């Protein structure tokens, strides 16, 4: 769940990759199913939306039993897991996943060639902003990171809802394409980490579950301020929490070699400089030709 | 009467002192108040003219001893008050200038004050070059502490070659160095103790 | 001027810490300096440092003890006064007499903070108990100081066994008020 | 009288504290500062020699930290002395010129301090003459007048209050009091009062009454 | 001292005076040039002139009438309740002027009142200076009393507050 | 038994809590005691962190638990301040989910809730009782009863012969505390379409009085209780904490802003950024916003310092938009339509208090605009009598309506 100990239970079940993938909350029927689940579990709706700290302590104590009793029915039996929790005296607890999410949020949204340099240097500064937060004397940075993580998750959820509702994910025998060209949150999708967050969100929902074949997904986002696409080549994933022989074998990501070959053949000023080869930057006028070349490559 | 301009100048000096006290190093002296000083000096010249007239009248004319004494004493007292006010203003400005010189635009300084600043910097260089050469007099009065600290650069710069070594001050790059080596760089504002 | 404004006619807490660290303390060395290079400090004795054996208690300056603890090469010996039992005894002594001050060491506030920060696992008593007892002692001392400030005059004042930090706290106010009263009295004569 | 380096450092600390808390400019301990500067120079040379050549890392670190601490103490003492000279500039000149008083700047300051005093006095006199004094009549151009409405020479405050700790001898002035304890006796002339200072205690006394004791080192300012 | 802004300003206040001589040419002192000053005439003069005129004369040139800030009303107000009295309105340099007055006239009755007032006000001054703030999440009386502080009291309060704040910051620094 | 245990728990919480190195609440209590401020502000987050059972008990039955918290605070204060004081007051800060004002219902009776709204009216300080001395009419038996504001007291009916209600209060040996009544209106945004704003009465005591004025957005933490006025009860709120949306750093920022060499031009630009042209009107409105320095003469003739402006042009000129922006920008402003209101709306009108039936004076727009700016629109449609009333009001800035049973006057510096 997403920031269970720093938000409301309803929000924890709402802004979650696995929960949404299992229940497909992006449509109204998913929200109705979630409401029915909460009603069956016995937790009221007003109580479920109260912050974790101020929520009634009885339900907080009995939560594990409630989850065990009433989650098999809705298929969310893989939600339960064992994780590390670190708490300092008289201060609220925090789990490893929440700490990592806060650190990533601080890295992402915390705070011609000139714009590129400014963006990269802002990311470098955010690196140090995150570095300090990793200490026990800088709890304020941790709280700010948690708030920023909440905001980023809300924005990514909204964008994913829009994409899924409008059915922008075209399907091809080899790969799947999702190109963004408008929206209110397109500014955020310039940091590779945020774009990868959106990619993971989309991969979990209907690309790894819902009886769908596993194909690499190419996700791109425009930025009119520089006229280029932050194309990212993501790898598929097997259903979460399903141990099997095929699950043991890692799913290799073949985007790097095909990307390099296509860049070598053509000339579109592709910026292959990120350490992760999955991400490049292609000019606006040369996106569709590059996609056609990738389709013809047959190397994915 | 005669001390109004002096009192106004003293009020301005008080305001300057309060401003200097409020901040630490951003303090910049206000524009050297020249008009009021010139008015006060015109007042002093007028008082000198009156004194000369009184002397002439006493030597040539009718002027009883008591009246002459009263007038002379009053004039002398006004001149003394003006002298005190101007001297206090100048002394305060000199104190601020000395503070600035020891710690380390000029349009706010009278040419005499600019010469004063130059000479005082020369003097500071003079004392430090004598027998007190082992101790850097123009140092930091914060007592020593943990020998090794982490300093983060706050301003992009080149491979500045200081006496202690070559530090590539790439913006947003942390160092782990002895506090002594990066004391002056911290003072100049390139680094941050965090 | 040559000296800042706040450093005139008084001290700063950093300088008080500097003064406090110039005192000796006992430590448990973890290495064997004694022979079967070597220290030649000039301000402090260097014989003790050159002759130290592991686990055998020795005396060195507090500043050097902290430097050794930074590398984890010694274990500081908490003074006898810091222990809990002594703190309860001193609290009872303070409570019994509402006029006189206890007889704690002059450096009982700086040393407490330095040891609580740098050496948090060398004590033989719980840390929170020590912090609470020190807070109670400080509060009672503050009450007594407040009560005693009503007897300022133009002749003199006596504050037996008052720590250096509290004297530094009160130096400006007491000195200035007494100076003004003395000036008024002198003018009266 | 040389005893040991640690004794010299203790004397340096005592002088620094006295100067910081004192209301007047105390005499300069020439020999102590000469010895300390020579020792600092020789120790720095020895440190350089040792560093020219991981068990020895910590000894050298302690060397450097100790040198930094000693340098800080000396620098603070010198700066305090310079500021005190700055404030009481005209008074020092009057004292030096005055033949009756046995005090002499050569017996109260070092060579660097006397150079600073002379140069600062000259510069300030030039500035005031250029700005203000040259326009005044012959009766009001003296920068040091002692017959006007307000004295132009600011003298040290002879009754400033200071915190004193009665250390005692390292003495006819010592008379054991009624409560089984040795104690000094002082007299306040303005109030016609007699005060008794018992060893191992902290007082808030006037400077003039205890100045002789401070000179003799019986008591030390906090 | 000579170079002290607060000392210079205090001497600039206006004290009542009564000329008991008949001097000509001193017209500008009263309100107009070129008019002889009659005798037994009251006028307001700055202290730096009134003091010298009173001291220097057999018969002083001026006779300082009882000021308005040392009247029986102010003495009774000071004796009644020192803390709530607003000294700032009475005079921004009350203590310096008071000390100068006692020195000039060596009156042993005002000294006791001034000393008691200063002590009582200093009690509350220290009470307010030692009360700092805490940012637990991460003054009205203080402001009300702070506005009633003389210049000397304001300086003492600022110094004491700075000392207390520095000590607290050092003590609770992480 | 249980009460003593709860008191000890609260005492231990206060005396033991510490985040990094500083005892927050101990030092806060000491500082508050030093300046004669008898109160303690506690963040509920810290209380939950220290021990969840204490917060559980506090939230369960606040009316019963809070007084014990005050007793513990008073005991700790006496321990900390007096070497071996009135009952202190507890102020609470919380970050729980806000409950809309319109959604309050019987489910939240006698529970701590957090809401928000806009204050529309405030009363004058009352005098509640905290320690009453009582003497019997017949046998003259002296007794004392202590009272706490929270309800889940009345004079004894049986003497401790003497008939019913035999006790009378000795007012020369009793103690009282301040009380105030406020009215809270739901935020305009949350009002559903076609419905009307609902109001809620609130009560505050001791150091929470005189903390707000009408027209200020506030956030309230308090107890939703009911007081008897078929078998219905009137809801109301007992305030425990006020946090209204209303130093040196801002002084430095403002001083730096004033140092800009084109301050006049930027200020004239900020005046109505959305309206083109009319630069002279923009500068005049800036001058009106800043105003003129006050003048007072010892004789009695004090000149006016405020500035008034007249905009007289044909329709479609954005005069109303300028007036709206002036109203919004100024810290204190009243936007009034001349025809919409009347003589009562502006200046002042003499009315009668219904509850007490006494003639009183109620101020108009100008009175409510004292110390600010009043933007009157459609000067033409306003009636001539109201125009002459405004003439007098601006002439003297003191609406002189002192007759008809009363002789009170009000200031209208606007
Ligand atoms: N320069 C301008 N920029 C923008 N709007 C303007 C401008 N000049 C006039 N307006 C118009 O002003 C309108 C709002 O002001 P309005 O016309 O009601 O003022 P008014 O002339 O006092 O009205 P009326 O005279 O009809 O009572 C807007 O609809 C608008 O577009
Ligand atoms: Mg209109
Ligand atoms: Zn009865």
């Amino acid at each position: 769940l997403f920031l269970l100990r720093h938000s409301s239970l309803y929000d924890s079940f709402y802004y979650s990759n696995y929960v949404n993938a299992k229940l497909s909350l992006w449509n109204e029927n998913g929200k109705k199913r979630l409401h029915k689940m909460f009603a069956r579990m016995g937790i009221p709706l007003s109580t479920a939306q109260e912050t974790w700290l101020y929520m009634d302590h009885s339900i907080k104590r009995e939560l594990g039993i409630i989850f065990d009793k009433n989650l098999d029915r809705y298929g969310l039996q893989d939600i339960i897991r064992d994780g590390f929790v670190r708490t300092l005296g008289y201060r609220g607890s925090i789990s490893a996943s929440e700490f990592v999410e806060a650190l990533t949020a601080l890295l992402e949204v915390g705070n011609s060639a000139q714009k590129l340099t400014n963006l990269r240097k802002r990311w470098v500064s955010n690196f140090w902003l995150s570095w300090d937060a990793l200490d026990d004397r800088k709890v304020e940075l941790l709280n700010r990171g948690i708030q920023l993580a909440q905001d980023l998750q809300r924005a990514i959820f909204n964008t994913g809802v829009a994409i899924l509702e409008k059915k922008l994910i075209k399907h091809l025998r080899i790969y799947r394409l999702c190109v963004l060209q408008d929206g209110p949150d397109l500014d955020l999708y310039r940091n590779p980490l945020t774009l990868l967050r959106l990619g993971n969100w989309l991969i979990e929902c209907c690309a790894e579950s819902e009886d769908k074949q596993l194909l690499p997904m190419v996700l791109a986002s425009i930025d009119e301020n520089t006229d280029t696409y932050l194309v990212a080549g993501l790898t598929p994933r097997y259903p979460r929490g399903l141990d099997t022989i095929h699950t043991k074998k890692p799913i290799l990501n073949n985007f790097s070699m095909a990307f390099q070959q296509i860049t070598a053949e053509t000339d579109a000023k592709v910026r292959i400089d990120n350490f992760e080869s999955s991400i490049i930057e292609i000019r606006r006028e040369d996106l569709s030709p590059f996609l056609e070349k990738l389709t013809l490559s047959g190397l994915l | 009467m005669y001390g109004d301009l002096g009192n106004k100048l003293v009020l301005e000096a008080k305001r300057t002192k309060q401003l200097y006290a409020r901040s630490n190093q951003d303090v910049n002296l206000p524009m050297y108040h020249e008009d009021i000083i010139r008015n006060i000096l015109k007042e002093v010249s007028n008082l000198r003219k009156n004194t000369e007239y009184l002397k002439e009248q006493q030597q040539l004319g009718m002027l009883d001893d008591k009246v002459a004494k009263c007038q002379y004493f009053v004039t002398l007292l006004c001149m003394e008050r003006n002298k005190r006010c101007l001297l206090a203003y100048q002394r305060l400005r000199t104190d601020i200038l000395d503070s600035m010189a020891w710690n380390n635009d000029t349009n706010n300084l009278s040419h005499q004050e600019q010469e004063y600043l130059k000479e005082y910097c020369d003097l500071i260089t003079d004392l430090k070059s004598g027998d007190l050469v082992d101790i850097d007099l123009s140092g930091s009065l914060v007592p020593p502490s943990d020998v090794f600290i982490d300093v983060r650069v706050l301003k992009d710069a080149g491979e500045i070659q200081t006496e202690y070594g070559v530090f590539n001050l790439i913006k947003d790059s942390q160092f782990f160095v002895r506090q002594s080596d990066v004391e002056r760089l911290i003072q100049q504002g390139y680094l941050q103790k965090i | 001027m040559s000296l800042p404004a706040h450093l005139q006619q008084t001290f700063s807490p950093e300088e008080i810490q500097f003064i406090v660290e110039n005192e000796p303390i006992k430590i448990f060395p973890r290495i064997t300096t004694r022979q079967k290079t070597r220290w030649q400090l000039i301000t402090t004795d260097d014989k003790a440092l050159n002759n130290m054996v592991a686990m055998r208690s020795t005396e060195v300056v507090l500043w050097i003890a902290l430097l050794l603890k930074q590398q984890s090469k010694c274990s500081i010996v908490a003074p006898q006064w810091l222990t809990t039992k002594e703190l309860d005894r001193k609290i009872q002594y303070e409570k019994t007499h509402p006029d006189r001050f206890s007889e704690l060491p002059w450096n009982w506030l700086v040393l407490a903070r330095i040891l609580f920060n740098k050496a948090k696992d060398d004590f033989h008593d719980p840390i929170h108990e020590l912090r609470g007892k020190i807070q109670d002692l400080r509060e009672i001392r503050q009450i007594k100081v407040l009560k005693g400030l009503k007897y300022l005059n133009e002749s003199h004042l006596q504050l037996d066994n008052l720590s250096l930090l509290e004297i530094n706290e009160l130096r400006p106010f007491i000195t200035e008020i007494m100076d003004k009263l003395r000036e008024i009295h002198t003018a009266s004569l | 009288i040389y005893v040991s380096p640690q004794q010299d450092f203790s004397d340096l600390m005592k002088s620094w504290k006295n100067e910081r808390c004192s209301p007047e400019l105390l005499p300069y301990p020439h020999q102590l500062m000469k010895r300390l500067l020579n020792r600092i120079s020789m120790q720095s040379q020895l440190i350089e020699n040792i560093s020219m050549g991981n068990e020895s890392k910590l000894p050298l670190l302690c060397m450097e930290t100790e040198l930094e601490r000693l340098k800080f103490v000396i620098r603070s003492y010198i700066r305090c002395r310079l500021s005190k000279i700055d404030k009481f500039s005209l008074y020092l000149r009057q004292l030096n010129e005055d033949e009756n008083s046995l005090i002499s700047l050569t017996d109260l300051l070092s060579k660097d301090e006397i150079k600073y005093h002379d140069t600062h006095s000259l510069i300030w006199l030039k500035l005031v003459n250029d700005s203000i004094l040259k326009y005044m009549p012959e009766e009001l151009q003296a920068i040091n007048d002692t017959e006007g409405s307000v004295n132009m020479i600011d003298e040290p405050d002879w009754n400033k209050f200071v915190f004193i700790h009665v250390n005692g001898p390292p003495d006819p002035l010592l008379q054991e009091n009624e409560f089984g304890k040795p104690c000094y006796t002082v007299t306040i002339p303005d109030l016609k009062e007699e005060v008794e200072l018992t060893i191992g205690s902290i007082y808030v006394m006037r400077y003039e009454v205890i100045r002789d004791l401070l000179r003799d080192d019986k008591v030390a300012l906090i | 001292g000579y170079y002290d802004i607060d000392d210079v300003l205090a001497d600039g206040t206006e004290f009542p005076c009564k000329f008991q001589y008949d001097i000509p040419g001193l017209g500008y002192l009263e309100n107009n040039p070129g008019r002889p000053i009659t005798k037994n005439t009251k006028l307001s003069l700055p202290l730096w002139l009134a003091r010298i005129l009173a001291i220097v004369g057999p018969v002083p040139f001026v006779e300082l009438l009882p000021p308005d800030m040392f009247s029986t009303k102010v003495m009774n107000a000071i004796k009644t309740d020192p803390v709530a009295l607003d000294l700032h309105s009475i005079n921004s340099h009350f203590f310096s002027l008071a000390i100068k007055w006692i020195m000039l006239f060596s009156e042993k009755e005002l000294a006791n009142v001034v000393s008691e007032l200063l002590l009582q006000r200093a009690q509350e001054l220290n009470h307010h200076a030692s009360s700092l703030s805490i940012d637990l999440n991460a003054n009205i009386a203080t402001s009300t009393f702070l506005l009633k502080l003389e210049e000397m009291e304001k300086e003492i309060y600022k110094k004491s507050h700075e000392s207390y704040k520095d000590t607290k910051r050092w003590m609770f620094k992480k | 038994d249980d009460n003593t245990e709860i008191i000890k728990s609260f005492k231990n919480f206060i005396l033991e809590f510490r985040l990094d190195s500083q005892f927050i609440y101990r030092d806060q209590l000491r500082n508050n005691i030093l300046v004669k401020n008898y109160s303690l502000t506690v963040n509920m987050e810290h209380l939950i962190g220290y021990n969840e059972d204490i917060y559980k008990k506090l939230s369960d039955e606040p009316s019963d638990i809070i007084p014990l918290f005050e007793t513990a605070i008073t005991q700790v204060a006496k321990r900390i301040s007096i070497l071996s004081l009135p009952t202190f007051q507890l102020i609470l800060n919380s970050n729980a989910n806000q409950i809309p004002l319109r959604d309050l219902d019987s489910e939240h009776v006698s529970k701590i809730v957090r809401l928000s709204g806009i204050i529309i009216s405030t009363s004058v300080l009352s005098s509640r009782a905290t320690y009453l001395s009582i003497m019997c009419r017949n046998c003259r038996h002296t007794t004392s009863i202590t009272i706490n504001n929270f309800n889940s007291v009345s004079l004894p009916r049986s003497c401790l012969n003497c008939g019913p209600d035999p006790y009378i209060i000795i007012h020369e040996s009793s103690k009282f505390i301040d009380q105030q009544f406020l009215k809270l209106q739901e935020i305009p945004e949350l009002v559903p379409v076609g419905e009307m704003p609902r109001n809620l009465t609130m009560t505050c005591d001791r150091y929470l009085t005189n903390k707000v004025i009408p027209g200020t957005r506030v956030t309230i933490v308090g107890i939703y209780s009911i007081y008897n006025s078929v078998a219905i009860r009137t809801p109301y709120i007992k305030i425990l904490g006020i946090q209204s949306d209303v130093t040196e750093e801002e002084e430095e920022e403002f001083l730096q802003l004033s140092r800009n060499p084109k301050l006049y031009e930027i200020l004239t630009n900020s005046i109505a950024p959305s309206i083109f042209g009319n630069e002279d009107i923009k500068k005049a409105i800036v001058c009106l916003l800043m105003g003129g320095s006050k003048k007072i003469l010892p004789d009695g003739m004090r000149l006016r310092g405020d500035i008034n402006v007249l905009l007289l042009g044909d329709p479609g000129t954005a005069k109303s938009q300028l007036l709206k922006f002036v109203e919004k920008v100024s810290p204190i402003a009243v936007y009034t339509s001349g025809k919409g209101s009347s003589a009562a709306g502006l200046t002042a009108s003499v009315q009668r208090d219904p509850m007490t039936r006494e003639f009183y004076l109620e101020g108009g727009a100008m009175v409510l605009a004292d110390g600010g700016v009043v933007c009157i629109d459609e000067f033409d449609k306003m009636r001539d009598e109201d125009r002459v009333a405004i003439h007098e009001a601006m002439e003297q800035q003191t609406i002189s309506i002192a007759k008809a049973g009363i002789t009170t006057v009000l200031n209208s510096r606007t």
